[PDB]
């Protein structure tokens, strides 16, 4: 690469990254985090827990 | 394809050198592993 001190834009190096995620191929690991709520005591809620 | 495994590994002493009684097993790891295995050996130590 031919890269200088503040050259530009097309010749500043950029770090890139490639996520590929990978589905129905087999059983579920990896998740995202679902937000969570307080419980209520004494209440008729519905629940999913 | 889950590979789970159950143990239990308190004794019984009922009895000499056979198992008679019976008791409940709990798993303990469960693998998602998702291939079979058809043939298996184990491992001893020597001396
Ligand atoms: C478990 O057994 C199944 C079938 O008895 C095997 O399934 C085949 O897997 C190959 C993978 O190379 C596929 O190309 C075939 O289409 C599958 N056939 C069927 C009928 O499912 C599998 O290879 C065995 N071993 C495992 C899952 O580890």
């Amino acid at each position: 690469y031919g890269f200088q001190p503040t050259n530009g834009v097309g010749y500043q190096p950029y770090r890139v990254v490639v996520l590929s995620f990978e589905l129905l191929h087999a059983p579920a690991t990896v998740c995202g985090p679902k937000k969570s709520t307080n419980l209520v005591k004494n209440k008729c809620v519905n629940f999913n827990f | 394809g889950y590979f789970k495994i159950y143990s239990k590994h308190t004794p019984i002493n009922l009895v000499r050198d056979l198992p008679q009684g019976f008791s409940a097993l709990e798993p303990l790891v469960d693998l998602p592993i998702g291939i079979n295995i058809t043939r298996f050996q184990t491992l001893l130590a020597l001396h």
